[PDB]
């Protein structure tokens, strides 16, 4: 827990995934109870696989401090459900590509966003078409 | 810490005084579904021995019934009937591997199981 | 804010420049680990950072210094 | 009369027999953009992960 | 049903016609791959070597 | 030659499954598996739970019953290759309440 | 806390909240070990009823939304007892239980809860 | 253990041994109540390689020859990737538990396993 909140944090990762944190507890709680894991419904199928590729977002290499920019990044790649018909496990890959392909192809975005510290349209616009990209590069393959 | 580990050993006396009543309560279902089985009993036990002496006196193969007829190799289908509570372990499910490894059988001859 | 250069801190519980936050937890988890990650993280924010180390190993003191070399911190 | 029927039937029967030749050959160029692109991907990606770690 | 099997045939030539379109595009994407490898091998190479260098000479100062 | 995979009951813990052919049938009495098992005498057994210790176990005695060839003088209405046409679907039906109960 | 003194069906209600989730918070190491599916179901009903129940007295504040994202609300107890006559009752026990997650009314979780199955769909 | 330090395979290989062990604690502390085969597929071949790889690291002592009886067993880097690589791809997923048990070497639990199979 950390007990002063988004106010110390920056205001695009607040506009994008303030919600996340919560969302993540109820997938922990959830996936604790889908140990009784024989008829789930299709809902909370989602919500646990979700939260599952949420979790796998939430793995990093050893020492490699991601760009906040980068943050913004994956945490709008998961909150906006684009990895959620993706590989499960594959979505590491995913993401350094994807990181890599945006760090390439459009690095206005970090920049003006590092300069506006807000989640605009350009932000998502730029986000999403390097998604479409990227996902179809590790589609195929 | 004590409070809630003495609270996990409260539990788990709940939890062993539970299983004690399911292990009842499938014991009275076992009494009962033996009861249903031996009360379905003579109904078997007059069907066939009607059956073996009235396949004993047709005494020739004039009998085109389809549902006996062992004609060729095709589709062959699976009968399977499967677990009815998810309390099952190891047969339960052990039912359906074999029946997996039944389908690939099946797939060896390439039947076109159903 | 302030960075983390960690993801799930910055993600879900958040840092900020006069807060302070408690790393806690088990030995050999990681702790001296994720405090020199947050602090190399620290490259062009303008953020002094005082690691106090305190009561242990001189070689891991070393080793950390060692990698602060290599990290130019 | 019957000229004109079995060339009629021959016909259609040789444009069937071209249709499947024609799906095969669909399968064909789906096995030369895959096989392509495959290796193409092996090469490009074996070739700069191993000479990345030959110039590390 | 013999002329839907003929257009079904045509339909499969212009379903190969793009499966050789995409296997060209597929073969010049293999090609940008080559090229931002190259470059990124040139990239890691130069950047891993001279940082390294520099930070030797930090040591040495 | 359908393969009906009832569970079996051999003993508590590990009763494991066969394979049953049901349809097509057989001559009378032959209720054979994919798997050699042919029983073969369609008098089968009855399980119940011994009780030989603290535990219990499984009881079943292949319990036959005669051939009673049962009237020279009872009349086919129905013409004994008719008959039998009906009298198959019970076998059916008998053989698959049976394997349910088994099962369960 | 007394019947007379907060109302004799506000006292029901409470009465019948305390009872569910007593029984739930009994019953979830039980959960835990044999499974929600298994358990049987005249108490299967209520361990999603009060599961439900908790989620749905998970209300947000005006200044917590620093923490959670969406701005707070001030709940008027009509409004509360209305909806837990409609949870506890087993009237609301076609919405998704996220649906009462973090929210203020229960006419807000019908909305919410319209919401989830609109996604659900999309 | 660092990848810089051991190489990031030898890294890697203690990683993948160290997931698995610490979950099948995780399932340890649930399984020995209610039994075994209330975990998924995937989770009961995981109990397997995890036991496996726990019979697996029963290092034979050389010294200990004169306590228990068994000549002990000297093993090295090619091991240290081998039988790791073995057990966690699949190669040996037949053998039971006994058949590398007390056996550093992991082509010494294959022969074991070969002597374990032709006595029965
Ligand atoms: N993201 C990460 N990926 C892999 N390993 C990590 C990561 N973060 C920390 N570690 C590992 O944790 C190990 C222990 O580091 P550290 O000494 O900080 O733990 P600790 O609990 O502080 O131990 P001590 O308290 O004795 O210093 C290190 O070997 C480090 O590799």
């Amino acid at each position: 827990v950390s007990r002063v909140g988004s106010a110390a944090q920056i205001k695009a990762m607040k506009k994008v995934a303030g919600k996340l944190k919560l969302e993540l507890a109820q997938f922990a709680e959830l996936e604790a109870f889908a140990q009784f894991a024989s008829d789930l419904d299709k809902a909370t199928q989602n919500q646990l696989a979700r939260g599952q590729r949420l979790r796998e977002l939430l793995k990093q290499p050893q020492s490699a401090p991601l760009t906040v920019e980068e943050q913004v990044m994956t945490i709008y790649t998961g909150t906006n459900g684009y990895l959620d018909s993706l590989e499960l496990d594959q979505v590491r890959k995913y993401l350094v590509e994807l990181r890599t392909y945006v760090k390439t192809n459009k690095p206005e975005f970090q920049e003006i966003i590092s300069s506006t510290k807000t989640f605009t349209e350009e932000a998502e616009a730029l986000l999403k078409e390097a998604i479409q990209e990227q996902m179809e590069r590790f589609l195929l393959q | 810490n004590l409070r809630e580990l003495r609270d996990r050993i409260g539990s788990v006396k709940n939890t062993q005084k539970i299983t004690e009543a399911m292990k009842l309560v499938a014991a009275a279902k076992v009494r009962r579904a033996q009861e249903a089985v031996v009360n379905g009993r003579p109904f078997s036990e007059t069907l066939v021995e009607v059956l073996y002496n009235m396949n004993e006196q047709l005494q020739t193969e004039d009998v085109d019934v389809p549902l006996t007829k062992i004609r060729t190799v095709k589709k062959v289908a699976l009968m399977v009937v499967t677990g009815d509570r998810g309390l099952c372990g190891g047969f339960n499910n052990m039912l359906l591997k074999k029946a997996e490894s039944r389908i690939a059988e099946l797939k060896k001859l390439g039947v076109d199981y159903t | 804010p302030l960075q983390t250069g960690l993801i799930a801190i910055d993600a879900m519980i958040p840092v900020g420049r006069g807060q302070r936050e408690l790393i806690i937890g088990d030995r050999q988890t990681g702790k001296t680990a994720v405090a020199t990650d947050t602090i190399l993280n620290q490259q062009g924010q303008n953020v002094i950072c005082v690691y106090v180390a305190i009561g242990q190993k001189a070689s891991s003191v070393a080793q950390v210094v060692t990698n602060f070399q290599e990290r130019g911190a | 009369l019957g000229d004109f029927m079995d060339k009629r039937d021959a016909s259609i029967k040789e444009q069937l027999s071209g249709v499947k030749d024609t799906s095969s050959e669909v399968k064909q160029l789906e096995e030369q953009a895959n096989a392509v692109m495959r290796a193409a991907r092996a090469e490009i990606s074996a070739a700069l992960n191993k000479m990345k770690k030959e110039t590390q | 049903t013999i002329r839907n099997s003929e257009e079904l045939r045509g339909k499969a030539i212009e379903q190969l016609e793009k499966a050789r379109a995409r296997l060209k595009k597929v073969e010049m994407d293999a090609d940008q791959f080559r090229v931002n490898g190259y470059s990124e091998i040139e990239r890691e190479k130069m950047n891993l070597i001279n940082s390294t260098y520099k930070t030797l000479e930090q040591f040495e100062n | 030659k359908v393969e009906m995979l009832y569970t079996k009951f051999v003993s508590l813990v590990k009763s494991d499954p066969v394979i049953h052919t049901l349809l097509p049938l057989s001559p009378k009495g032959e209720i054979c598996d994919i798997n050699g098992k042919c029983v073969d005498a369609a008098e089968d057994e009855l399980f119940r739970l011994t009780t030989k210790e603290g535990k219990l176990t499984v009881e079943r005695d292949m319990i036959k019953t005669e051939t009673p060839a049962f009237s020279p003088i009872l009349e086919f209405e129905q013409d004994p290759a008719q008959i039998l046409d009906a009298l198959l679907p019970l076998y059916l039906n008998s053989q698959i309440l049976r394997a349910l109960q088994e099962s369960l | 806390l007394q019947p007379r003194i907060v109302g004799e069906e506000h006292y029901e209600i409470a009465q019948r909240v305390k009872e569910t989730l007593q029984r739930y918070k009994e019953l979830q190491d039980i959960i835990a070990i044999l499974g929600l599916d298994e358990l049987s179901e005249e108490d299967r009903l209520t361990v999603a009823r009060a599961r439900k129940i908790e989620r749905f007295l998970s209300q947000p504040f005006f200044v917590a939304e620093v923490f959670t994202g969406s701005p707070g609300k001030y709940v008027g107890l009509a409004e509360t007892i209305r909806g837990f006559q409609l949870i506890l009752s087993g009237e609301l026990d076609s919405l998704p239980e996220q649906a009462f997650y973090l929210v203020g009314n229960i006419d807000e979780a019908t909305a919410k809860a319209m919401n989830l199955e609109m996604e659900s769909k999309l």
